[PDB]
């Protein structure tokens, strides 16, 4: 995967030279602003299904096109297919929170994914008008610290723009 | 006298810029064949014809016509006359090309024109 | 005086021209044409530059590297690498005026072969000298097709590794002389380097994974089959029970 | 690649697991004693040339027999690529110091050496021994009991990180054999 | 060409990506760790010919056979430059410790060392007698602050590293 | 490629002093204002699908021409890698945005570019009003003035660092014309 | 540009041989179904403007939420942006069941259509149902005979599975 | 330069053959239509003004990307040039049809026209809607099946003279682009 920590020996096994000062900044770079991303990542699985319903709901009245006979999300049980899938995509990302990566972001979410996503018709912006809602629906005052749930939007977005 | 070359109206293009530079004098075979490098190093491409023009006047045969029996008024108006063709203005652009003579050289001078 | 110097009166000052006969052109064609021959280099050393930094972005599809980028293991021998990097490039410079001739148009074989399914990609092939000297080097160091990233699997294997190479080393040599392209070292800077990074890269050859070192027995097997083994299904049936022969045998542009 | 930071997060996703309080807190022993890893591992890759340089003479030392005619370091080239083996082995148990997980070190060098060594004849007794001449001193330069070296650390303790380099002394050391 | 700044993002023109949020907090941690590397940088350079004259004569008795007409340091003017050469030792990590990584070491003063000091024939035991004095002749509380004595010590050992 | 603690060492090569106090008070202001000039590049790689699309729908507007045949912009493909052109029109500047030089951009790609947008014909106009419109969008995004987008962040000011990028598309529209 | 002679004189001249009898018996097909096939071209020259307004229109009716203003059609100036992108399809296949084959249609038809559009938010499940309408509306007495009835349709079958 | 009858005394000058009853069959045919030929060139030079301004009052009608700002066209410093450029094209195509052969139209006037556009920035998507327009009103005029001039010549065929001048529009064609 890609994290804080791979990135500084990705260079020093290639080019064969021995870890001096190059590699002593990053490690210790990640005690530094962490306290608050630790606390990030506990809050998505503090109360994730409900995020799990709060986020992926709305995109219905705006994408309410699959009702009709002839599209994917035809009868009841699609939505059962529905929220399944809205359990797994942000799990790859409170396991990145506490490390800091865009690895199992890119190992397990969007490798692949406009091969599948136009051979199954999977609707793009369908996803991200309930996506989206986490990304406004968001108050940094109140609910998450605006040191480190900011970078919480800084990873929804890598969500966004590669489902775009 | 045009542009864009051929091979076979290099005959037109050089014998008329013999005749402008050398002011319609007769210059016979036996002086033709003194520009036997410079004529052919036209028909080449080494030189353009504005730089032929230049190599015409740096021969001997020039050095013979216009700058042996020629004096210094009569040597800076058959240079303008060569290789600009037109008469000079006034007196400050005589004096001008007289010193680019004395002090810098003969070679210096006819290239001064081009 | 009054002494005085202004501009110069030949700044362009023929830099442009000097070949010394031109074909009887002209003064203007002759000023833009050579203008033109400083622009349409240097986009032969654009275009093979742009897409194989793009080819380098397959050696880390992820971001991170693995072991595909093997630069020099051992920590003082990264600067011993770069001596006879330039001097593939110096060795290639020298080649002679009989091999500079075909390296342009056996470059231009197998560049309509990888360009026949686009022809906004076979007018650009043949409008470059550099940019298909590059691009069959930067196509094979992408999805593994020399033998830089292939270990022997078989004995039988590694005995038809070792048939081809020796015709690779038929190639580098019109006579008894040696060529400027096999060679080994050039002001004895080294000692045994050669081998020794040959053998420390052929320990990457069968421990990146094991899927990273099976489709390429599926990439490498049908590339030659498209390329080379095309024309006689005899020459096949050896690549396809046998991937050390469709990885190993080159073009003939490029020496050895 | 993985870090001990990704082993702590594929130990749970095969079971849809998502993360709390307990499970932050096998990355938050890291962090918080991580000024200690920062101050660990820049001192033996300081010495680095003089692990193998003990561990070629202090060698035949206590095994005169390996540069005998036949042996495995009688050829030039066989010392001069015989430190080659340990000096890269070293940075592969410090890939281990700085990330904490031992699967890079096999999966980047040791897949493929210990069926190599029996095809040129690379002896099994003395791989491990081999590990072992500076296995003294590079877990006596984390926990400071060094004597021509001593140094100037924010003093304290090192010895949950050494049993940790002591887990991958072996860990290289069980495939080369 | 090796800095903190260019770690990654020059292989993340080998990796088509842009400097994402594991390329950023990266050099923060530098940061809180900046205000001790410039309490080495003019104190170095504060006291930058009496650590000249401190390590120059100490590596002449160590390895006295220099001195002997014939050998390499014969005369007069080669010793003066062997305090020349000893100078851009103790004035490249005056460059390298700026920039955080390896930057000005590890392409201007040691890329090919023992190349140019063989066929030179200049034993480099000579050289890192000088070093190895004044290595270890650098108290941490009292010629600079604490930190500051192993902010220093990185490159102190490696640049004899570099020589080995 | 370099960064901006080296371009002081290009500062300092040719005269080759012991770099001293009194000229880091540029370089200690890189790490006064070091959080200022990231807390900018955020803005920028969140809306990585808003900054390319109107550099491209704005042209369309503005310029209805060339969409019609005779023109730089006609095929799907003429789409698909006009808007990938851009895409490292920004990238390439994008690594430059933290490091504080041009020590990435023209020595990479910008030694020339006008000598590769001969040779396929690549209109100039058009490339001046693409990054013309990105940098007037880019500081747009700092300067807090998006007609939907607005985040929350620290308080204080960049018009110091506003002409960072400013100075950066400026030279990126000097070698495309 | 890729048809029967525009693959198999590459295939000669990648052996390096002459045209023997191989390519000679493999390219005389050519004619006889194209007495047929050019009958598309004698045919819609006076229908390429209200067949664009009766399956133009009909991927418009399953899909007439899209006209809010955020959409791809919101307004009718952009159903202007898309009056000249739906029947440029019609058309690329109009330049191709000229050739026979689908050589125009595989440079700029289809060679890069998805790139732009999950970007640009336009889903092509949409662009499918367009000249789905095609897909049923061909007659096999009145229009042309089902000797080229399929091979009209399979060219818009072709415009299909590119888009899969 | 030369002309029809000047290029079969050098077809025949490489076998150094006397031009006798072999190929003078062809020549003897090319004053049967020798009227015809003269009859054909005075169409195109009674309407050249109009000739070269349909060139740019159709392919700026259905590209006005030419003369937005920047553009190639967009000028009129550039447009009195276009003009002049082509008119020129107009009037070697006439030399190279009256007299029959195209080496007067490739060697003094198309050798160093594709580097004209190439040192400049002109393009070639541009110039082939300004000259594929004369290829269609040049052999629509030699008809005289145009709309509104009316050449009232005598009947008779003439689709000789058509793909005469139709083989410079390709050899003007492959030479720019
Ligand atoms: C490099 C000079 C280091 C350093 C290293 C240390 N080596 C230590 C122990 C040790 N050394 C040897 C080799 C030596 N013993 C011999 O019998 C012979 C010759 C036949 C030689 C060259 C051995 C075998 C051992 C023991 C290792 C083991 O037990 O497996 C050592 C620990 C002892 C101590 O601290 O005094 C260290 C620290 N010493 C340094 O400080 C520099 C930086
Ligand atoms: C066991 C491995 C060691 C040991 C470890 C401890 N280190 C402690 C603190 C510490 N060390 C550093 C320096 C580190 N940061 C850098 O940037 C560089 C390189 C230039 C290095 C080496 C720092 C910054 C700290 C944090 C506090 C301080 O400044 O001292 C430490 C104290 C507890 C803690 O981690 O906070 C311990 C126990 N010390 C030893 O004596 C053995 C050999
Ligand atoms: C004296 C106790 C030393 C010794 C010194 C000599 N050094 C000689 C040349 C030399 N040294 C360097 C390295 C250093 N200088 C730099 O400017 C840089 C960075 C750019 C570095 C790392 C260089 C580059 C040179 C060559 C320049 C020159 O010739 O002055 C030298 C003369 C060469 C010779 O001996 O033939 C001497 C005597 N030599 C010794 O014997 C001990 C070790
Ligand atoms: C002008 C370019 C900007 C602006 C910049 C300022 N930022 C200030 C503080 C600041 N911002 C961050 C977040 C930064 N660190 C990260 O790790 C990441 C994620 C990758 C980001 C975006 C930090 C940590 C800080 C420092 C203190 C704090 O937490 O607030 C700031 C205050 C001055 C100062 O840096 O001391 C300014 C002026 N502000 C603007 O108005 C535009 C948007
Ligand atoms: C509503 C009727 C449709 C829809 C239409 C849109 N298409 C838009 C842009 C577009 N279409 C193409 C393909 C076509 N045009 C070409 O020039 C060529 C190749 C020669 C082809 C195959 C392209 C390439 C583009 C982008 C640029 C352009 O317009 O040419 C478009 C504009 C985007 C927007 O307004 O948001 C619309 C609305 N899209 C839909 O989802 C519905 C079903
Ligand atoms: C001189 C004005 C003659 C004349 C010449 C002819 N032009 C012919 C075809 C043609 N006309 C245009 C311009 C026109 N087409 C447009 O699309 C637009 C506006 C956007 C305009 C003003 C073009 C570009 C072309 C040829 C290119 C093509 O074929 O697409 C032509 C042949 C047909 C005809 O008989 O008109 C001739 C003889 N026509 C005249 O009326 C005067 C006498
Ligand atoms: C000084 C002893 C005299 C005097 C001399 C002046 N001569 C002036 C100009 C001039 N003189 C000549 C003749 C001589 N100089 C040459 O270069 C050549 C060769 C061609 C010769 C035979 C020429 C050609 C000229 C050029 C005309 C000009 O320079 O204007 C002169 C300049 C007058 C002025 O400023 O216009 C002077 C003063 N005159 C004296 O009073 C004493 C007696
Ligand atoms: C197949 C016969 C190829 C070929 C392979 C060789 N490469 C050699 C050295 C070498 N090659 C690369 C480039 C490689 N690394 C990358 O990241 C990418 C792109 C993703 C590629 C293609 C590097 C960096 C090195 C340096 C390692 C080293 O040798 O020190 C090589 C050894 C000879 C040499 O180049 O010096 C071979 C045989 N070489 C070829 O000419 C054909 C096209
Ligand atoms: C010395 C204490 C050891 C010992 C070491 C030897 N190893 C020899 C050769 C060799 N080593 C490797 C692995 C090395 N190459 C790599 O690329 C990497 C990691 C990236 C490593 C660790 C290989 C693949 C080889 C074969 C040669 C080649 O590189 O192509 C060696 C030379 C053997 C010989 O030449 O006969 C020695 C002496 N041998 C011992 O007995 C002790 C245990
Ligand atoms: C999905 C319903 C299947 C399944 C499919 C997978 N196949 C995977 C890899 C793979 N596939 C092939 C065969 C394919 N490659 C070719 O070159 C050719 C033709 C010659 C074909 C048919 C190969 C050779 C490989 C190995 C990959 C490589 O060579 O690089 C694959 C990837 C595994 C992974 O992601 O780790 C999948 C998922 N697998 C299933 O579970 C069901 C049965
Ligand atoms: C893991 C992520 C996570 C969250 C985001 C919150 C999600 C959340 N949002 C609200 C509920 C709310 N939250 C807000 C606050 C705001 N709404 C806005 O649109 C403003 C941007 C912002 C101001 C800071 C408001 C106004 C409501 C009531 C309206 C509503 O959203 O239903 C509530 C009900 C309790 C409450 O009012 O706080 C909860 C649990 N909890 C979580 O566990
Ligand atoms: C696939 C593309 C392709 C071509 C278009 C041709 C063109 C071509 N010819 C030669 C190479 C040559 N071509 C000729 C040909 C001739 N010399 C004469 O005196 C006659 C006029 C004429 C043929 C009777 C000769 C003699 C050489 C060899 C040059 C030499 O060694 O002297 C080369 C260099 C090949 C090399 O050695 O690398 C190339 C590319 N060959 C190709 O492979
Ligand atoms: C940046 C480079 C730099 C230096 C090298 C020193 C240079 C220096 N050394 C000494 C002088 C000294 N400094 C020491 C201190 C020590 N000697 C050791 O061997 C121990 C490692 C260390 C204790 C921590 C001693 C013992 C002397 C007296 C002997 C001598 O002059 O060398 C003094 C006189 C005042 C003082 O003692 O500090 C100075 C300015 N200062 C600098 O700014
Ligand atoms: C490019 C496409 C293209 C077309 C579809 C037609 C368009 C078209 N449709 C109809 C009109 C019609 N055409 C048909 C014929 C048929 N309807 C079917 O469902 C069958 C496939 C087929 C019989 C074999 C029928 C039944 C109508 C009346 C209903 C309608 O409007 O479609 C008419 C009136 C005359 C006629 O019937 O042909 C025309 C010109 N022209 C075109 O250029």
């Amino acid at each position: 995967m890609k994290s804080v920590i791979t990135t500084v020996v990705s260079a020093a096994d290639a080019a064969g030279r021995f870890p001096s000062n190059s590699d002593l900044e990053s490690i210790q770079g990640n005690i530094q602003r962490s306290a608050a991303r630790l606390e990030a990542a506990e809050k998505l699985a503090g109360n994730h299904e409900a995020v799990v319903k709060e986020a992926g709901d709305a995109c219905f009245a705006k994408y309410a096109y699959l009702k009709n006979p002839g599209e994917a999300g035809e009868n009841q049980e699609k939505i059962n297919k529905c929220y399944r899938d809205v359990d797994h995509y942000m799990r790859l990302v409170n396991y990145c929170l506490v490390v800091g990566g865009t690895g199992p972001l890119d190992e397990w979410g969007i490798a692949g994914a406009r091969e599948v996503y136009r051979t199954l018709n999977l609707p793009t912006s369908a996803y991200v008008a309930s996506i989206a809602y986490t990304r406004d629906r968001l108050c940094v005052p109140r609910d998450m610290s605006a040191q480190a749930g900011v970078e919480f939007s800084a990873y929804l977005d890598y969500l966004i723009n590669a489902l775009s | 006298a045009p542009a864009k070359m051929s091979l076979e109206d290099r005959q037109l293009l050089v014998l008329q810029a013999i005749k402008q530079v050398f002011g319609n004098a007769y210059v016979m075979e036996e002086e033709r064949a003194s520009f036997a490098k410079q004529e052919s190093m036209f028909l080449s491409g080494e030189l353009s014809v504005r730089e032929f023009v230049r190599e015409l006047a740096l021969s001997d045969t020039y050095r013979r016509r216009f700058f042996e029996p020629c004096g210094p008024y009569r040597f800076v108006e058959l240079n303008m006359k060569h290789l600009l063709g037109r008469g000079p203005i006034s007196q400050a652009e005589v004096s001008q090309h007289v010193q680019c003579y004395v002090n810098n050289g003969y070679e210096a001078e006819i290239s001064s024109y081009v | 005086t009054g002494y005085d110097s202004k501009s110069s009166p030949n700044f362009p000052n023929r830099a442009a021209t000097r070949e010394r006969r031109t074909v009887s052109f002209n003064a203007r064609v002759a000023r833009n044409k050579s203008q033109a021959k400083k622009i349409l280099e240097k986009a032969d050393e654009f275009f093979a530059r742009s897409v194989t930094m793009q080819y380098k972005a397959f050696a880390c599809p992820n971001g991170v590297y693995d072991i595909q980028c093997t630069e020099g293991t051992v920590k003082g021998a990264a600067y011993e690498k770069r001596a006879m990097a330039v001097s593939a490039a110096f060795r290639a410079k020298q080649a002679s005026p009989a091999a500079k001739a075909r390296a342009l148009f056996e470059n231009r074989r197998h560049a309509i072969i990888a360009s026949h399914e686009c022809q906004h990609e076979e007018d650009l092939f043949v409008r470059f000298p550099k940019l298909s000297a590059a691009y069959m080097m930067g196509k094979t160091e992408a999805m593994r097709t020399c033998s830089r990233y292939v270990v022997p699997d078989s004995l039988e294997e590694e005995y038809m590794a070792a048939s081809v190479d020796r015709q690779m080393k038929e190639r580098a040599c019109p006579g008894g002389v040696y060529a400027s392209s096999c060679v080994e070292g050039n002001a004895k800077g080294q000692a045994e380097q050669a081998r020794v990074a040959a053998l420390a890269t052929a320990f990457r050859s069968a421990q990146k994974s094991a899927s990273k070192t099976t489709a390429e027995r599926y990439s490498s097997a049908a590339y030659g089959r498209d390329h080379f083994a095309h024309g006689c299904s005899y020459e096949e049936s050896v690549f396809n029970t046998y991937p050390a022969t469709a990885a190993a045998m080159r073009s003939k542009s490029y020496n050895y | 690649m993985l870090d001990a930071f990704s082993r702590v997060v594929v130990n749970s996703d095969a079971k849809a697991a998502y993360v709390g309080g307990s499970d932050l807190q096998a990355l938050k022993s890291f962090i918080a004693d991580g000024n200690k890893r920062l101050d660990a591992v820049n001192s033996i890759v300081s010495n680095a040339s003089c692990m193998v340089s003990d561990a070629v003479s202090g060698m035949i030392c206590e095994n005169p027999g390996l540069i005998s005619p036949g042996g495995n370091c009688y050829t030039n080239r066989r010392m001069a690529a015989c430190l080659r083996d340990g000096e890269i082995i070293l940075r592969y148990v410090s890939y281990a110091l700085l990330a904490g997980d031992a699967s890079v070190l096999e999966d980047r060098c040791l897949n493929g050496l210990k069926e190599t060594y029996i095809a040129l004849g690379v002896p099994t007794n003395s791989s491990i021994r081999a590990v072992s001449i500076m296995k003294a001193q590079a877990v006596a330069f984390i926990t400071n009991t060094a004597t021509e070296r001593k140094m100037s650390f924010a003093a304290g303790d090192c010895t949950s990180l050494a049993s940790e380099v002591a887990s991958y002394f072996d860990r290289v050391g069980a495939a080369i054999s």
